[PDB]
């Protein structure tokens, strides 16, 4: 509990460090069907060599 | 009772059956008409009433071009009307569009004549598909072909000839993405896929017909050769009978690893030919040479895992022997250590006939080499990048997006030929 | 049987489609009085690509003849081939469009685009298949422009899934025929980039440095320009009408060319093109095709190739030649001028190569460039127009046929996003 | 014929400024 | 008081602040109204 309090403190400093981060909290009648946003190409390297 | 069917698939796919077909009935005796003036047809033909020879083979393109050409060409009367299927759109070098959205109808049409044949047929060894990895007809339409009879024939032999873009000349530009998606999708469904260059083929055409203007009939009169050397046993018999359902037992190692290079030999035309012995050993150091191999990619960087030599003709145990033992001896070709035989040697007596107005002669010795081997994987870096640098911009990616495509499914086809990369490495490894 | 459907606008686009239905007819060997006369079956096989079979032997060409002003098409009409078209598909008003893109658009264009789109969907129902639509017509005129833009909205929001193909007439960079070129060419560009699915870039001025320069023709009348621009419009679709070896349809010809939706003008250009006095003197052969294609004064359109790098390129080649040999070209052509050549894109060329050439040529081609040079051409069009909105020049006409001042600006917002699209990826490095 | 936007940041400047003091 | 100035600094405190098509293709509205 201790450790999650200190994550807790931790969430709330980058809070404050970036003001305001938006969540998208729910999606209605998106459209065209939208994937998960593609990952800059090094991340995408990376997650390949963890698949293989 | 040895019955193969054959598909065709896109432009591709029916112009090298134009020449497979041809070649067929130049072997067989059977007229262009359909008839011919003992049951060895069997295998690719069906006997009517009337004695006429039907073709079991399926002519499937969205396009009514090419069809048409057969529809009036010399080959009408042969073919039936209903295997000729013609769509109304072309694919337009679209996998989404010959994938997802045109080809649902026709393909059901395609299935529902696959059926008809395949309950004319006693036996089935299995499918010979021959389409184009590299266009939304021969990608698109193939897999999803592919994908049907995988799920409801189940333990026929699916062969796929499949012809891969060329390393540094092409014709398409989203040709590596559709080849990427294609590959992707034939990964699982075909047992044996067969490589083929159309680079590699001009450059054979170049040296060893020494033709300085090859095109696409020619191209196709190679490939047809090959197939009908693979096939031979099947319809003429021999010494060491090979079997289709054997090249997988003899050749596939791992079931991914089943991606295969073919080289034929002799290549030589009329006047080269009657002037070298073209003995059992030189056609088979020739069909050894990288130069006679129907895909650019060096055998030398990798190591040879299984090859099978198909010989017709005057071919004889003790010379396929010696040559073959004089190939392992040979330091050049290096075969892996965890197979130490790594050699399938299949003997006919039939040679391979000619077709009048071609460049090929008339050689009593020719091999058919389809190898499994890690160098394969070369080829694949090739378009492994040729897609990423494309793919990092998202260039033609709105065009395969529109016809029901995601972005998931290009990155799950690049990642799935990565780990295929992977297990080239490993295999090659010890 | 995936037929076409053409759509001329405009006085330049009335002449330009009589030119090409004129090519069209003796390449298909009908008769100006529409019987079939080619004595030739593959000249018959695809016929109803572009004409539909009459009561008798007859056949009479898909095409939408529509104007302002009757003149233009009372000499269409009157002009050799006029008697083709069916009168039904004349559809035109009595007051013209003074060069007003407005009054093509807004005021006069909109009454007849009824008409318009009742026979459009008319000869389009009949069809059994539909590739798409070819509308040709003149950025930089009234009538031409306005109604155009219109009708392609129209047909867009009707058959979106149809292709739609243009072939606009761009007004000419040193020389300029109508004052408000600019201001027609950036409402006319706005439209085409959100609509066009292929839009095809024509300059008068280049076309006339080809024609004096490799044709060498003293007096080339408009006759001249329209015989060419409808060469390359017939060349762009033989792959549909013709068996070809390496076959290509419109959307073929889409996909391979068109990266990115918005990048879809293209400049164009026709081979062999050779003076009457070097015809014998010349080689007719695949390698000196490719090396008149890509040349820069080739190219139909004012921008040259030299100073912008080629997105893709396609090349549709005809007549019984070896693709080894296209190919081998083509490559040849991209390792060479590599630097002219976008890094990634690992293979610039789209060959295609169709079994039946033009009539009186063994070999023919037509080359089909999406380069990054057509920013130069926005960007002069961009220099002129804002040159004259300034000072609001001849702007007072199309305020008062009923359009924002603000539609303008949007138009030429939109033109030179695309300007810088075309800059970006010009100088877009991999990696 | 005109429609308008208020943007709403000025009452929140309105709500930042407050007498206060004895008032309130 | 103290937190009503907080939310209008904030307010304010916030307005202050992939392929390269869609880069453009995202803010062509924008130029376009702030152009005109
Ligand atoms: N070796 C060989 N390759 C061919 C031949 N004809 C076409 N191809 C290849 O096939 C590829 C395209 O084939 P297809 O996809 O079937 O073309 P299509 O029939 O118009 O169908 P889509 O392009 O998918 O719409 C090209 O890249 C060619 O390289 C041929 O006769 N011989
Ligand atoms: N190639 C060609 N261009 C033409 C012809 N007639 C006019 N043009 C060009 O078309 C441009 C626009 O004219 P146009 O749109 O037809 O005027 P409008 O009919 O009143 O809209 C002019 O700048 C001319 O240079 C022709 O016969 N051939």
């Amino acid at each position: 509990a201790a450790a999650a309090a200190a994550a807790a403190a931790g969430a709330a400093a980058v809070a404050a460090e970036l003001p305001f981060v938006e969540q998208v909290e729910e999606v209605i009648a998106e459209a065209p069907v939208r994937g998960p946003p593609a990952p800059p190409p090094a991340v995408a390297a990376a997650q390949r060599a963890s698949r293989l | 009772m040895r019955e193969v069917i054959s598909i065709h698939i896109g432009q591709a796919g029916i112009q090298v059956g134009n020449a497979c077909w041809e070649l067929y009935c130049l072997e067989h005796g059977i007229q262009p008409d359909g008839q011919m003036p003992d049951d060895a047809f069997n295998t690719f033909f069906s006997e009517t009433g009337a004695g006429k020879h039907v073709p079991r083979c399926i002519f499937l393109d969205l396009e009514p071009t090419v069809v048409d050409e057969v529809r009036t060409g010399t080959y009408r009367q042969l073919f039936h009307p209903e295997q000729l299927i013609s769509g109304k759109e072309d694919a337009a070098n679209n996998f989404a569009r010959g994938h997802y959205t045109i080809g649902k109808e026709i393909v059901d049409l395609a299935l529902d004549r696959i059926r008809k044949l395949a309950d004319n047929c006693t036996g089935l060894q299995g499918f010979l598909v021959f389409n184009a990895v590299g266009g939304g007809t021969g990608s698109g339409l193939g897999s999803l072909l592919l994908e049907r009879l995988s799920v409801d024939y189940g333990k026929k032999s699916k062969l796929g000839f499949t012809v891969y873009p060329s390393p540094q000349v092409s014709t398409a530009v989203v040709e590596p993405y559709n080849s990427v998606l294609s590959t992707h999708s034939l990964l699982e469904h075909t047992d044996v896929a067969v490589m083929l260059d159309n680079e590699a083929i001009y450059d054979i055409c170049r040296r060893s017909l020494d033709i300085e203007r090859p095109t696409y009939t020619n191209l196709n009169r190679l490939i047809a050769q090959v197939i009908s050397s693979l096939t031979a046993s099947l319809r003429f018999d021999g010494a060491l009978n090979v079997d289709i359902t054997e090249f997988q037992t003899n050749l596939v190692p791992y079931p991914r690893i089943h991606f295969m290079l073919s080289s034929y030999a002799p290549i030589i035309s009329a006047e080269k030919a009657y002037h070298e012995q073209l003995s059992v050993a030189e056609i088979t150091n020739a069909a050894f040479e990288p130069a006679s191999m129907m895909v650019k990619c060096d055998p030398r960087h990798g190591k040879y895992m299984a090859c099978c030599l198909m010989y017709r003709g005057d071919v004889v145990p003790k010379d396929v022997n010696a040559s073959v033992a004089t190939i392992k001896t040979k330091r050049t070709i290096q075969f892996v250590d965890w197979c130490p035989t790594g050699f399938k040697c299949g003997i006919n007596y039939q040679p391979p006939t000619v077709v009048p107005g071609g460049d090929l002669a008339k050689v009593q010795r020719a091999v058919c080499m389809i190898s499994n081997s890690t160098a394969i994987g070369e080829i694949f870096s090739r378009l492994d990048h040729k897609f990423d640098l494309m793919y990092a911009k998202r260039a033609f990616v709105h065009w395969y997006v529109g016809e029901g495509m995601e972005e998931g499914e290009f990155s799950e086809a690049r990642e799935d030929l990565a780990a295929l990369e992977k297990d080239f490495e490993e295999v090659g490894a010890e | 049987m995936r037929e076409i459907v053409h759509i001329q606008g405009g006085q330049c686009g009335n002449q330009i489609g009589a030119k090409f239905w004129e090519v069209v007819s003796d390449e298909h060997g009908i008769d100006p009085t529409g019987t079939y006369h080619g004595d030739s079956d593959l000249q018959l096989e695809r016929i109803n690509v572009y004409f539909n079979e009459a009561t008798g032997g007859r056949y009479v060409p898909r095409a939408i003849l529509m104007d302002l002003e009757p003149g233009t098409m009372d000499s269409v009409r009157s002009g050799p081939y006029g008697q083709i078209f069916r009168p039904d598909n004349f559809v035109f008003g009595q007051t013209g469009a003074g060069n007003n893109w407005a009054k093509g658009h807004y005021t006069e264009g909109a009454e007849l685009i009824d008409s318009v789109l009742d026979v459009v969907r008319k000869e389009a129902e009949s069809c059994d298949c539909l590739q798409g639509f070819q509308v040709c017509h003149s950025l930089g005129g009234g009538t031409g422009s306005g109604m155009g833009t219109l009708l392609i909205s129209k047909i867009r929001e009707e058959y979106p899934d149809r292709m739609m193909l243009t072939f606009s007439v761009v007004p000419s960079p040193k020389v300029s025929d109508t004052v408000v070129e600019p201001y027609n060419a950036t409402l006319s560009v706005h439209q085409l980039v959100e609509n066009a699915d292929e839009c095809m870039v024509l300059d008068n001025e280049a076309l006339y440095d080809i024609c004096f320069r490799t044709l060498k023709l003293t007096t080339p009348t408009f006759g001249d320009l329209n015989h060419l621009i409808s060469a390359v419009m017939s060349g762009i679709t033989c792959c549909l009408r013709f068996p070809g070896q390496l076959n290509a349809d419109l959307r073929k010809l889409a996909v391979n060319l068109i990266p990115f939706p918005r990048l879809h003008f293209f400049m164009v250009g026709f081979t062999p093109l050779t003076s009457r006095g070097s015809q014998q003197y010349r080689a007719l052969t695949v390698p000196e095709l490719t090396q008149q294609m890509w040349d820069a004064k080739n190219m139909m359109c004012a921008a040259d190739p030299r100073h912008g790098r080629y997105l893709t390129a396609s090349a549709l080649f005809r007549g019984r030649m070896s693709t080894k040999e296209v190919d081998e070209q083509m490559l040849n052509v991209q390792n060479k001028n590599s630097s002219y050549f976008v890094e990634w894109i690992p293979n610039n060329v789209k060959s295609s190569v169709c079994d039946i050439p033009p009539k009186g040529l063994k070999m023919s081609a037509t080359f089909i460039g999406n380069s990054t040079a057509i920013q130069e051409m926005f960007k002069r069009v961009s220099e002129q127009f804002t040159a004259m909105f300034r000072r609001k020049a001849f702007l007072h006409w199309y305020t008062g046929e009923g359009m924002d001042e603000m539609e303008f600006t949007e138009a030429e917002s939109n033109m030179n996003d695309l300007v810088s699209e075309y800059q970006q990826y010009q100088d877009a490095s991999a990696e | 014929l005109v429609v308008a936007g208020e943007a709403l940041e000025s009452q929140l400047e309105a709500l930042a400024g407050a007498p206060i003091t004895l008032a309130e | 008081r103290r937190q009503y100035g907080m939310g209008g600094s904030m307010g304010p405190g916030a307005g202050a602040p992939r392929t390269i098509a869609e880069t453009m293709r995202v803010a062509a509205d924008t130029r376009k109204l702030g152009k005109f």
